[PDB]
């Protein structure tokens, strides 16, 4: 199957600046790969899909971007409500092999 | 709510156990919903993809054989069948709908998930 | 969700070329495959199947519009959302499309979203 | 409400041009685009949805018949009711009207309200 | 009630000239007009609404056989029920009858009731 | 019984009421309905009337503006909402079927008639 | 509107003879008038549409006829059962004027 | 409860020569009659009421079929069950049979049950 | 279950040759009978059932298909189910087939599974 | 069973009664219901015959509009309406279907009968 | 109408041996007779349609004939559980006369 | 569970009883259903199978005139009417389903197992 | 009434309710509703337009993301629900279907309005 | 967005004399303007669509007229019933500003 | 009809190693034989259908095969939860005779 390389594993940032993770896949899929976010004690949220398809009903802060087997998640400008894990899921084939998930740190 | 999730306690290792997952928001004879459980230590994995009606299933390799899964569009339910039951499987188990009906694609909201443990 | 977004490709002067009809998954389908005018072009095959996906209640407007453009032989332009179905083999002989407009048009920009 | 009110627009000698067949917000919709028999005058784009308004009981009985008035190539009078649609790219792409009637046109006088 | 009954007046040898299609009262209608085939006489309207009458569960098993005779240009026979509609303009615009039937005809005979 | 016709018993001269007149076994959908008032002089006199749906509505020139009809489908009643009640409407108030549903034909049975007054 | 004339007021008959009611309208009405029966403490009833169509179900004594400002209600045959209000419906336009009303008196 | 049993008659080579459409009963119907092909043999007729007899489920299936054979003028064989409709007038019209079936015929032999 | 499994047998380059309509068992069925372009081969029969089988969705979807073929007579394969049908002297007649399928054929390659 | 009757124990030369005779599982639409007497001289009689609507009813020569049936589709339901009832019309009163649902046709199967009885 | 005569009225046979009524009509009546069976204390059943057209479900052993005004039922081989009065019925004009009904007596 | 297969215990050689067999989650329209005896002896046998709609029925050779299957649709019910039972006859007696609605094909989803018992 | 509105007292400022439109008169399948705004200097304001599914939404730029909208077709209802409440917001709040279910021509039928307060 | 000035504020007019509110615009919105009656603890009603076109079931003494950016309702002859507030609308643009909202006083 | 004779009546075999059936059949039956599964105190199971295609939900391990009048099941590989009754069918006409059915048994 395809492995999940979610790194680094936390992210400390200030809010108002942008934020980039990284779920390098193992194999090349192309663009099928999803970012989804969970915040602490709840149900995760789609947030992207396909990498570069976002959905409406969701502030225009996220910005996905990546192909072959680079991709990354970019919030343009962080808040301290995005304090949650972003997730990214491989849609290629069976099985759907999920994201380690990253934390969105902000320290004043 | 749209999803609710019944069913599941705590169950020795080897018992059985049928969780719900009532739907009543949306059209159930399509979207194609799924099962997706947590972990203790924060890691999401999928286990149980179910077709349109529910001719075509599909599983993972860790777990198959064991799980089975059923879809009733007349009570919109999905009453996914746990068996054998080994000292792992302790989640949460949400259930999603996959944004369009089709599994290629990603996920809408999800459940609230229910607590199974074995010990 | 609106037929021409930004994110449903779409072809234009097409000729419908086959018709196939049958039944997957207790729900009677359709697929078409056609070819372009000039004869250039890869095919571009597009199912739609019933009671599956968001696309479900466009299905008998659509069936009876596929056949009017099979059997004149016109120039359509033909709407699809890319990797919808998920069908184990059924993605394989046909295509993983999925028929969401057939708009006509004879010679300038075509009646419909782009 | 009745077709030829005083509130809805006709349109005399139009000639059905072309034809749209999709789905927008989980309904089936079809548009059309009528220029006169004449070549004069301005198209008019009017389009209906299965189930949006209160017009819809009267899609299925209307998309049946602007089919026939397509196929043939007559002379046909059109009723529409003015700014009826509310999406955002949807009335800027078609139309904002609404189709309300097919009225047949003979030679001289068209049968139909007025 | 039976369609060639004694309270139904028909009209023989009648050519179907037009067909209007629209909606009125929140349900579809329809209405024709046949000029007698050698060119004498006066036209007869007649109209029929979806839900309003007792004459509501023949409306699709007319609508596509009036549709029918529309495209040949055969000589039929029609019948029809005086006085049924009490709309304010609905009955001065077409008629006030209401379609019961569309017999076919032959040259010297015609099948149906009388 | 097809007509029952329930509601209004007593109203001081200014007041309201509502009749129901609720239908069993016709298609009510179609068959247009209306009032029909008595009189203690045994005097029939027209009411009110609403077409199929009840996009379409007639009054006489006596009532104009007092006198509301209205018609629920699905439930198969006829609501007439009266208002500013002179010394006199002190009828029976029946309720018609209009054979063949046609209004310029006749009426089909009749109801049994309720009993409104005002003193 | 239009005005109906229901005259006599009263028809005293013996049991078993042809009787006949008159209604003379103001205006020509052509041939849109109806009757009815309504029994003393009792629900009316259609009897002739149309002045000349009867209605199925009921007993064929009854024979209407009528056209232009003179319409008439013939029953053929009377009997003990028939003592009722004969009234006339109006369906030429708006409002419905109905009639007056006339008895069929049977006295032995 | 077959179209095909030892006690519904049949007609092999027959021409659909009319169609008559309407109402009974609060219930669409329709009769065809039929002549021989070689214009020999007396013409039959055969009726389809819905919603009266057993025959109701397939009313639709037929009246399209029925109109189809109408069109094009080709021999067909008529399966029908005699004696089954009640109605005064009805039966001294058009007939007392009920249409069960039209199996399409060759040169030789007929498609269908005997 | 899909159309085109391993479990389906399926004819390529027939001809559709004949149509038979009717009723069976308080359902609607319909059977055709192909024989080859070149002459050659033996005819191939398949009905369909409306309410009998897990192939009753795909019944009005097919026989308005079945019909079309019909009336051109272009080359098509079809695809059977073989042993459904279980009525004593239905299968005697017509087939114990069961019609799952009209894929479009072109010169050489035929649009659909194998 | 799919015909059970109810109404009528006893009546004076004079009164009325209403048998409901009500379907339980097949097409009540279709399949045109009738009535047949039986009586103590072991001996049946024809009794109000109907059509498939109900527009269309037939009686016999002895009992002309002095009984009125009455279908009830959509309840599966046939009103029988006596009306007075001579020192005769003591009898059982099954139901019948028809053979196909046509009164050309015999009787397909018949109920249980009440009995009336006329003091 | 049409009067039935359904004579005799009582068949004293011993078991195994074939049967025949006759319900001998006054009127042409071509082919529309049918025949019932009632047992004692119950509700009949349709046994032959048209007086030839048997019907699926019963035993096959009852075998109608009879054509104009002459109609019979023959039952091949007669058994202890007959014991049944035998009706017939008439579709061709209103009324439908029934019958008079026979018994099959069977005498050890 | 689809099948609940109700009805059925101890009756004298002669008696008569009905087994439910009620049907859940699928069309039970289509899906002819059967009946199957398991004896004692663990030798399943065959009875009575029903068609589609129910105007086509046929039993074994054991079997004719003793045992009738019916068939109530809107309901998914079986009811097989046994009568005249004689020593025999004690078994389970299955109701069970059939591959894609078909006679011709393998049994599928047997139910649970009543006891009927002749003694 | 056509129109019920349920739900709305007092909430302190940061809190959230959910409000109740439940119709019944019309298709509320078609007719896309919207919200309006009282104020106690009794001025209207637009707040949370609605679609006829529910797939597009809109919202004035006072309100934007704090305020959400969906409707449950078959169960005829709208469910405004408000996020954290600031000082203002204490309004009536009525309810609204457009007239021919368009968007571009106006407001038939109000509500009866709720009482919204934050304090 | 666009604003709507309803001037005056306050129109007294005895009762059987035509009044004339104003609900001037700033952005050229065309036709499509509508207004509405509030009576005092009430909920509003629609009178006038599009500032030209009136709805059935309300008397006609509400004569809508404008074109541009100056539209005016006109209640030709008042009534002591017409005591309520005159709201004026937009549709042409997102959002829907509604407006002031006069009051008709009739003091005898 | 037709008789199934399941010959032998029991198979004593260890865990992991191939069994072999046998429906040998009176009359031809081509390949209209099925295959089930009863566990003791259990409902069967359709394991292979005409003799030779599978069915989709049940472990790969059965193989069956055979034509004319010898069939048999092969499980390539047994296990200990494979203790159960395999029985046999036929579909060619009525009655539906089953077989007599076999026991996989293995003893350590």
């Amino acid at each position: 199957d395809i492995l999940l390389t979610q790194s680094p594993s936390i992210l400390s940032v200030s809010p108002g600046e942008r934020v980039s993770f990284s779920c390098r896949a193992s194999q090349s899929i192309g663009t099928s790969i999803h970012w989804y976010q969970q915040k602490p004690n709840g149900s995760p949220r789609l947030l992207i899909q396909y990498a570069s398809q976002s959905i409406s009903g969701i502030p225009s802060r996220f910005s996905g971007s990546g192909s072959g087997t680079d991709f990354t998640l970019t919030i343009n400008s962080v808040e301290s409500e995005d304090i949650a894990d972003y997730y990214c899921q491989h849609t290629n084939g069976w099985p759907y092999t999920f994201g380690w998930g990253d934390h969105a740190g902000n320290k004043p | 709510v749209k999803l609710v999730e019944s069913g599941g306690g705590l169950v020795k290792p080897g018992g059985s156990l049928k969780l719900s997952c009532a739907a009543s928001g949306f059209a159930f004879s399509t979207y194609d919903m799924s099962w997706v459980r947590q972990t203790p230590e924060k890691r999401l994995e999928w286990v149980a993809t179910i077709s349109g009606g529910g001719s075509y299933t599909y599983y993972p390799d860790i777990v198959k054989g064991r799980f089975t899964i059923s879809r009733d569009n007349a009570r919109n339910t999905l009453y996914l069948q746990m068996s054998s039951l080994r000292s792992e499987d302790t989640a949460l188990y949400f259930c999603v709908r996959q944004y369009y009906g089709s599994s290629n694609y990603g996920m809408d909201y999800w459940g609230q998930g229910t607590s199974v443990t074995v010990s | 969700e609106w037929t021409g977004d930004n994110t449903n490709a779409y072809y234009s002067d097409e000729v419908i070329s086959e018709l196939h009809v049958g039944q997957i998954d207790t729900s009677p389908y359709f697929c078409i495959k056609t070819v372009k005018a000039n004869g250039s072009g890869t095919p571009v095959v597009a199912c739609a199947v019933s009671k599956q996906s968001i696309w479900a209640p466009s299905f008998k407007e659509l069936l009876d519009q596929a056949r009017y453009f099979y059997s004149t032989g016109q120039s359509v332009r033909i709407h699809v959302q890319k990797n919808i179905w998920t069908y184990p083999l059924f993605v394989n002989t046909f295509s993983a499309n999925a028929l969401v407009g057939l708009s006509s048009c004879s010679a300038t920009q075509c009646f419909g979203p782009k």
